[PDB]
């Protein structure tokens, strides 16, 4: 949406996005974290595949860019020694499934889950991943779910 | 040999069982009411004693909100006839509708033999006011017979003197002050005095609460010069307030609190009037075992000597 | 217009307010001794004080700006959550009434006084010291900037307030400071609205008892100081342009500012018919509400809750309420020099009907519709309702038929003549008439849509006859061609009432323009 | 301590090991009384703050690569949001730290 | 209405050095403050001050 | 709060207050004896 | 403690003798109109 064409760099220590909601900051935070094995109803939010793609456009893709160690298995064409994982995520129209792609190779998404559960960063659980949903949730928190988690 | 707790336990067990209410009641409620010993602020006149009929009185609503002229009520064409009196044929039955009893219809006056102005709270829901003198107003028919306005006019009376009606009253009295101008501003303080005692100040109070401009109108209906033989409306205050004194009924005393503000008893500092009713106040105020309503009339007198 | 914005004969304007005016000797007294009272806790004396004067005399007792903050903040003292502190305050209840049910009578009763001035009934210096403080008042509950989620100042020198102090009442916060935070004007609004249609007690307790009739006599306070604010503030002749900026700096711009968020007609729209029936489009985000006072939400044990409300009564009210929001919105835009628009508020009117207009259509319940579009002042509502009736219209038809014609009638409510015309243009068109290509499964959609666009042609015909009267229905043949128009529409909703696909009739409009303009069925029973 | 205020997240162990609990010792305001975390008493900010840092303490210890924060930087106040930013300019100042 | 006739009776008092003041009973103190506002400042300073 | 004669007042109203703890504590203390000795003579009675 | 039980009937009494004097007094004030 309003963005066919974007490149971003993300700084080492932290990263600052200055924008007014609503206009596809938002957006490309969610296309990023759906883009590592991510799924719109697992961020706690509501699902709209459709708000994603570019109207008009059959294809939309965001690619994502990772250091690679070799203490991560079951990927696809990347060695262990390699310091590169590339996660690119299409969302289209006309085709219903979950088809990711790894080093530009076209995977189920059971592949990329468990790479990003092998990477110790996990989507449902929400010390990770904050949202909206998820900061009401934490803002009446109570201590039986501190001891919880 | 123990069996009671001092004489809470029948009071509040004759409350809870007479209680009119399908919910929870706890123990704190009945507690708090039933150990007042000192002001009678749940212990009221309340008309409403029964349980609204909701589905009915829902049924006027809809009715009454939606229809075919969708244009303010008049006073006459019967007032929507088509579908009130198919509900509702008569007032009585309306009244039964809001909660009152058929007894209490058939005899719209305040029994002071059974203690009806002094009650609990029944914990009857009741419907809100507002829609409950539009649909009294339908009845209202300035064409007929005088018995049928008089019933309308101390019913409507009866029903602002609520306790329920009164603390569930909307801030602006709109309606009630278009009932009131239907009616004579005379004929309306003799008809509430047809329904009240004449020396149930607290009532009083109450009505110049719900209407102010008529306290002096009330004031020449209790203490009438005509009916007073010679002595003047301030000489029959100054008499009722002696003989209250005297019979330390502190509380009927109290509500003072009608008298003030008229032509004859004005706030200020240099009134006799109020400087001789302190100057009684103080010779029985004791402040270390007296009734509260003593200290509550010393502070009421010296706030109202103090307005100017 | 009237008095109570054109009468500044006894104002002495200083730099923090035009409207100031100087104390006299017994009201300064007054003032004196309703803050003294104030200061011991005793506000069931200083109720008493402004009761026992109220209504009884041709000279009026004027509430003091910081006493008229006291009674704001004794109004969310609602006793169905803080009965024990009432009680422990007043033990003995003398007036058999709770402090905060006194504290908004009296401020409704004052307010209701202001609104129309009766130099007759109450001389002009008094009238004009209590619009005074009630302005001051509502300045000094300027919101803060609106947040996603100075102490006080006193113009008299005379006495010293009791607000200088303290902040708190009876354990709730003053209502200007509460309010003077980032995000608690707005979270008051969306809270009271939400909770308009609660059925939860405490939650509609918390809106029915406290922040309906607040949020009512802040309105009206605020469509006072903004008239006021345009009569004597702004520099009369202008350029056009400094008039914006100057408007920019209104009381309604201020208040409608903590509501700019990101889209205001999008967001605006949500808030005004927040918790209504119609469907949320766009999967918009939910909007975060949270009880004001601390335990709003709860009722205490000693309190029983008493009282049952049908649900027409609190959609009336609540509609009424969303109506005095938008109305607002309104008097504020219209203001607004054509071409030009406001530089602080990112406000349209043409982007607020849309909106306004989107929420309507898209109601599924049209009980709510109709408590929205029946009016019992139609005079007080006509610069906005007509404006929302007709755009409306005009999406239902939008989306009902695929030709949207175009619709004419706010202007056309000049020349009754044209708007019969146009009527008979809609009919003829059979974008108004009952439609064809709405299959028989989704009757039901497409009876609602026609019952909303017979609610939304019967308000602007009851603006038309407000503006122009019964004068020539049938002596100018165009009005009878429109009735007998509306006869065809009839004829061909029969058609399908005929069709038999359910046994409910179809909603059928000539009876009740019968009974307006429609001369009782024109000759069919009168003749 | 950027906040100016102290506070502890202790694990009470009464005898029964299930009523293990945990307390949150509440300073940023004084008048506040040390409480566990909740949204209607306490500030809409000072709580987003307390929790946020309490989501930044439990990031070394993870071995997660970097944590996502959503609708944080929208105004808390426009004074706790300003000391959140500095705890967060702070703990980027800190090397090998999760991106957010 | 003891405190409210002493705190009245002082408001009037300080109108004679055209000045405006107020008594404050406080128990959490236990103390009574009196606030003076005089000709020169704005606020209403402690008396002691 | 002497010279008003309001000190005099609050005296006697903690003293009566405290009075009345302690006797409230003590009708506590009297109830369970009287409990007791019902026990001991409804013993004394069954022994009757 | 039986000393406390004293005290309080000691207390009670007092009150009783207070209330008895309250009981006592009459009005002593006649109102003479006079101006």
């Amino acid at each position: 949406v309003t963005y066919t064409l974007t490149e971003f760099n993300l700084s080492p220590s932290l990263n600052m996005i200055i924008g007014p909601n609503g206009s596809g900051k938002s957006t490309f935070v969610c296309a990023v974290c759906l883009g590592l094995a991510g799924k719109p109803e697992y961020i706690g939010r509501s699902k709209k595949v459709e708000d994603f793609i570019k109207n008009g456009q059959d294809v939309s893709k965001i690619e994502i860019t990772l250091k690679n160690s070799p203490n991560v298995t079951d990927i696809e064409y990347i060695d262990a020694r390699d310091e590169t994982i590339k996660i690119t995520r299409i969302i289209t129209r006309s085709k219903r499934r979950s088809d990711y792609l790894i080093n530009d190779y076209q995977v189920s998404e059971s592949v990329v889950k468990t790479l990003v559960a092998q990477l110790n960063i996990q989507l449902d659980n929400l010390c990770q991943f904050l949202s909206q949903e998820r900061v009401e949730e934490f803002a009446r928190l109570k201590s039986v779910k501190l001891l919880v988690e | 040999k123990s069996i009671v707790i001092t004489s809470n336990t029948v009071a509040k067990s004759e409350l809870q069982k007479s209680i009119k209410f399908s919910g929870s009641i706890p123990e704190i409620y009945l507690d708090v009411v039933t150990k007042e010993t000192i002001s009678d602020k749940y212990k009221d006149w309340h008309f409403i004693s029964k349980n609204c009929h909701y589905e009915q009185l829902m049924d006027l609503e809809m009715k009454d909100t939606a229809y075919s002229f969708l244009f303010g009520s008049s006073r006459s064409q019967g007032k929507v006839p088509e579908f009130v009196h198919l509900k509702c044929p008569s007032i009585t039955n309306l009244l039964v509708l809001f909660g009152v009893n058929q007894e209490k219809c058939n005899s719209l006056k305040i029994n002071y033999e059974k203690k009806e102005n002094s009650r609990y709270d029944n914990l009857c829901t009741i419907f809100p006011v507002n829609k409950m003198l539009k649909f009294l107003m339908y009845f209202y028919s300035d064409d007929d017979n005088d018995d049928v306005r008089e019933f309308f006019l101390k019913a409507f009376i009866c029903l602002i003197l609520d306790r329920k009606v009164f603390n569930a009253m909307e801030s602006d009295h709109r309606l009630c002050f278009k009932v009131l101008e239907l009616f004579n501003e005379a004929h309306f303080i003799n008809s509430y005095f047809e329904i009240v005692d004449k020396n149930d100040f607290f009532l009083h109070y109450r009505l110049l609460q719900i209407f102010p401009h008529l306290q002096s109108a009330l004031l020449r209906r209790r203490f009438s010069e005509k009916q007073g033989r010679t002595e003047t409306i301030q000489q029959n205050i100054i008499k009722e307030f002696n003989e209250f004194f005297d019979c330390k009924n502190y509380k009927n005393l109290l509500y003072i609190l009608t008298m003030y503000g008229s032509k004859f008893i004005p706030f200020g500092p240099k009134c006799q009037v109020t400087e001789y009713f302190k100057d009684c106040i103080l010779d029985i105020s004791n402040e270390t075992t007296n009734d509260v309503e003593i200290s509550i009339l010393k502070g009421i007198l010296n706030l109202f000597s103090k307005i100017r | 217009d009237g008095a109570l914005i054109n009468s500044v004969l006894y104002v002495s304007p200083r730099n923090g307010a035009h409207y100031f005016v100087e104390l006299t000797e017994k009201h300064l007294l007054a003032f004196e001794m309703l803050n003294s009272m104030c200061l011991l806790e005793n506000y069931d004396h200083v109720l008493l004080f402004l009761e026992c004067q109220f209504g009884k005399s041709h000279n009026l007792a004027v509430i003091p700006f910081d006493i008229i903050l006291v009674l704001f903040t004794l109004s969310t003292l609602s006793e169905y959550y803080k009965e024990p502190i009432l009680r422990a305050n007043d033990p003995y209840n003398t007036s058999r009434e709770t402090l905060s049910r006194r504290a908004l009578k009296l401020l409704q009763k004052y307010l209701a006084i202001l609104k129309e001035f009766d130099s007759e009934q109450y001389n002009l210096y008094d009238l004009e010291l209590l619009r005074c403080q009630f302005f001051l008042a509502i300045d000094t509950l300027t919101p803060k900037k609106q947040k996603w989620g100075k102490t006080f100042k006193n113009p008299y020198r005379s006495y010293i307030s009791c607000l200088e102090q303290r902040n708190t009442i009876l354990g709730n916060r003053l209502l200007n400071l509460k309010l003077n935070e980032p995000g608690e004007f707005i979270n008051m609004i969306l809270w009271t609205l939400s909770n308009s249609l609660q059925e939860s007690t405490p939650l509609f307790l918390s809106s029915h008892e406290i922040w309906m009739p607040l949020l009512e006599i802040l309105i009206d306070l605020f469509s006072c100081r903004q008239d006021y604010f345009i009569q004597h503030e702004v520099a009369q002749n202008v350029s056009k342009s400094l008039f914006v900026q100057r408007l920019s700096e209104s009381p309604l711009a201020v208040f409608f500012e903590s509501l700019n968020t990101r889209n205001f007609a999008n967001r605006f729209s949500e808030y005004v018919f927040l918790n209504c029936d119609y469907k949320l489009p766009s999967d918009n985000y939910a909007t975060p509400v949270h009880p004001v006072y601390n335990g709003e939400n709860t009722i205490v044990d000693t309190y029983i809750p008493t009282i049952k409300c049908s649900p027409l009564y609190k959609s009336q009210k609540s509609l009424a309420l969303r109506r005095k929001l938008i109305g607002s919105c309104f008097k504020l835009l219209l203001r607004v020099p054509d071409g030009h628009r406001l530089i602080t508020p990112r406000i349209v009117a043409d982007d607020v009907i849309q909106g306004i207009s989107r929420t309507l259509a898209s109601f599924n319940d049209i009980l709510q519709f109709k408590k929205f579009f029946m009016t019992e002042n139609l005079s007080q509502e006509s610069y906005f309702i007509p404006l929302l009736a007709e755009g409306t219209l005009s999406e239902i038809l939008k989306d009902t038929q695929e030709c949207v014609v175009i619709l004419t009638l706010v202007e056309n409510l000049s020349d009754g003549v044209s708007f019969c015309n146009e009527v008979i243009g809609l009919v003829k068109s059979k974008c108004f008439a009952f439609t064809e290509q709405c299959s028989q499964a989704s009757y039901e959609e497409a009876v609602l849509n026609i019952e909303k666009c017979d609610v939304c042609l019967l308000v602007l015909l009851r603006y038309l006859l407000h503006l122009i009267g019964t004068e020539a229905i049938l002596d100018a043949k165009e009005q009878l061609e429109m009735l007998h128009a509306i006869e065809k529409n009839d004829s061909g909703r029969r058609q399908w009432a005929k069709a038999l696909n359910l046994g409910n009739d179809p909603p059928l409009l000539y009876p009740i323009v019968s009974q307006m303009f429609g001369v009782h069925d024109k000759s069919v029973i009168i003749e | 301590n950027n906040v100016g205020s102290a506070g502890a997240v202790r694990l009470e162990k009464p005898k029964d090991y299930a009523e293990w609990k945990i307390e949150i010792m509440v300073k940023f305001r004084d008048n506040a009384p040390l409480k566990k975390l909740d949204s209607h008493t306490q500030s809409g900010g000072e709580r987003a703050v307390s929790t946020v840092l309490y989501m930044i303490a439990l990031q070394e210890f993870t071995s997660a690569p970097f944590r996502v924060v959503d609708e944080i930087n929208q105004g808390m106040d426009s004074r706790n949001e300003r000391i959140v930013h500095k705890a967060m300019v702070e703990n980027a100042c800190a090397e090998n730290t999760s991106q957010y | 209405g003891t405190c409210f006739d002493a705190d009245m009776d002082f408001r009037a008092s300080l109108k004679v050095r055209k000045f405006s003041g107020n008594l404050s009973f406080i128990k959490d103190t236990k103390s009574l403050e009196i606030y003076i506002l005089t000709t020169n400042d704005e606020k209403a300073r402690n008396v002691d001050t | 709060m002497k010279g008003t004669l309001l000190q005099e007042i609050t005296e006697n109203l903690l003293y009566a207050s405290a009075i009345h703890d302690s006797a409230q504590e003590n009708m506590a203390l009297h109830l369970e004896n009287l409990k007791s000795l019902k026990a001991e003579y409804e013993d004394a009675k069954k022994l009757l | 403690i039986e000393q406390v039980d004293d005290e309080l009937l000691s207390l009670t009494a007092q009150q009783e003798n207070e209330e008895q004097q309250q009981q006592r007094k009459r009005r002593r004030h006649q109102f003479a109109p006079m101006t």
